[PDB]
């Protein structure tokens, strides 16, 4: 419970109460609350105005209406542990989601009395993909290319979105240095993007999404080695609602 | 699905010549669905 | 007013131009669009001075060869905009190989906005001042042009710069032109060559001072050649008077065949509520209620525009939809109250869109109870998907509004509280009536603060150190709800947002930091919300 | 992008394309092919 408390614990492998933490407001939380592994109580999220990565492990919660697992409303809860190597083995316990801005994806891989409607009520994550193609790296930038993705609706998508940061090892999460590049024209020249001067002998972690309007896809993480939106939807809506509006008026069939 | 200024660009490719008519609507029917060319060829002047 | 009138005609070629060759003011409005099989230089033959006048709007899109529009129009002076093409009066869209534009004659507009979009040719509105013209300023979409991709040159023809938003800008039209400046007396009645003020009755240039009889445009009504104020008795109301005679050879030209049939009231195509016709052409008073009943082609009909609310005026049963979808920043808080002001009874559910310059619903005064026959899916009567910005909804204080349908849909209303809703329901007599109804109490009053109520503040005498000041702990009026205060403190400016929560005598807070002559901020809020007052 | 570097930001663009005469599709084009 900080806004501390749970600072006093710090080396602790064995937890004998319930969890209240309302911390609101992730590196600043990882050096004190990283090193929890086994959880004997009740554990609830509260409010938490981005990723539930204090639990590095978390490996076995003994648990003992008989609920474990309780998520409170959130205002920046986005994404969840990474399910690719962390496990969970709660055995006494039950399930209780509230995570507006949390994907379906973490609530289909759980498999690895809950409303589905409220829960990922905007989910913002992207089924498709980009295969990264024609890489080229050179001693002080690097230029990529991707294949071009077109909605059905061609005014849909507003650009795209491209994500770097440094990263010595291959473990990178989404949870910046985003850079806005507007859409290309249709015609056909593929999507790319160069960059600016980098560290000689740097791993870098690369991946692009699109940004479109109520779709889209985004690209995979790559490794590569060297050598106010809501005014902007608004008008965008109202220009495709008047380009529309003109091409039925102009327009009449027989 | 054809949207935007190409979908006026297509009708220059049917029509060619004819014109438009004088005298729901078009994206409803060719940019928020599937349309051919029988579904739109009406649309320019006989 | 030398030359006819044109009743207004829409143009594929040339060849159906020479109608306008001859009349003068065109009732209507004039559609030029769709050449593509065009030349530049087939174009600079034709010309058209005696259209001054354009009764509703000027809309140009996609013509090939167009270059400029001083040859078109080159006496284009005012518009009177009775109708708008999506709230605008003069819209070009999509324009092909154009330089600048030649309406250097426009002086002002009496209705509607311009925009210009998707103009990679043309780039010469930096240098037009948009205030003279029109009063609207913000209503102006000025988008995807040349100006703000490529610097093309400016380059100006005397004439005394306009300062609206820095240093003295040259304003101009073409190359060998540039905008005339009228002195501030002669508020809309123009300026002549020598910028004396004339009468108050012609808009636009007028050619003597002082010569109600000798100008181009009439200000308030045209009557042989003179501008008047009011047309005297004989003559009788499109906004210009005719007399009797033009209406009756109207009103005959609709019942032999096909249809706006005309009536004297003035000659609007329509009574007023509460009238009826009889075989002189006055509009009798009606006995017994009788609702001008506006049915609505196809059903469901949505609003997007002032034109597509504009033929509603008067309306009193409507027979279908009136879903309202309105986008971008500009707020018709006038238009849709002057066109949905006479509307009492709807045959139908009632839908909001997201729509972020609907900031308020206070233009349904004579709106006395809905109607649910033609109902939608979910048995939904009043449906609100998404109000980004709506901050009231109606003033239940003075008017009373009653639902006897089924279920209302709330959701997604950041700014709209459940106060608002509650008091709704309560008027409306919904939740007497038993039903599951749709009210969200979480996406809605999240972003919205109605603490309705008035909590006292007892303020103890800081220090220099550091302050200390106590609040009466309000407690809730059903067992204990209370979660605790949070505080804000950011600053006092003259007359980031961090905030500090407090566990529910008096609990109080203290604070750190304090500074020579400085004042503080501090106010608080409960949850469940309340408020005491502002203070520096 | 400004004054000095345009020759190196060009030249890892098209390649082997060298000139033609403050994103990339500004710069695909400006050179001779």
């Amino acid at each position: 419970t900080i806004d501390t408390s749970a600072q006093e614990l710090r080396g602790c492998t064995v937890i004998n109460g319930s969890l209240i933490i309302n911390i609101r407001g992730a590196a600043e939380l990882e050096a004190n609350l990283g090193l929890i592994e086994e959880i004997s109580g009740y554990l609830k999220i509260r409010r938490s105005y981005v990723s539930l990565s204090f639990f590095r492990k978390l490996r076995l919660i003994r648990g003992e209406g008989n609920y474990s697992f309780y998520a409170l409303d959130n205002q920046n809860l986005r994404q969840l542990w990474d399910w690719s190597k962390h496990n969970l083995t709660i055995t006494q316990g039950k399930l209780f989601f509230h995570n507006p801005k949390l994907c379906l994806s973490e609530i289909h891989k759980m498999e690895e009395d809950i409303a589905l409607k409220t829960n990922g009520d905007q989910a913002s994550c992207e089924n498709e993909l980009l295969k990264f193609s024609y890489i080229r790296t050179s001693f002080d930038k690097i230029l990529l290319r991707w294949e071009p993705y077109w909605p059905p609706d061609f005014r849909d998508l507003l650009g795209f979105m491209l994500f770097y940061k440094e990263a010595p090892y291959q473990n990178v999460t989404e949870f910046w240095t985003v850079v806005d590049i507007d859409p290309p024209l249709r015609s056909q020249n593929h999507p790319g993007w160069l960059m600016r001067g980098l560290k000689p002998w740097t791993q870098y972690a690369i991946f692009v999404k699109t940004l479109v309007t109520f779709y889209g896809a985004k690209s995979d993480i790559i490794y590569v080695q060297t050598d106010q939106i809501l005014k902007e939807l608004e008008e965008s809506s109202f220009r495709k609602t008047f380009e529309d509006y003109l091409h039925n008026v102009v327009f009449v069939p027989r | 699905t054809l949207c935007g200024a190409e979908l006026v660009d297509a009708l220059q490719f049917v029509c060619g010549d004819r014109g438009f008519y004088f005298n729901t609507g078009i994206v409803d029917e060719c940019c928020f669905r599937s349309c051919d060319l029988r579904r739109l060829e009406m649309y320019c002047a006989p």
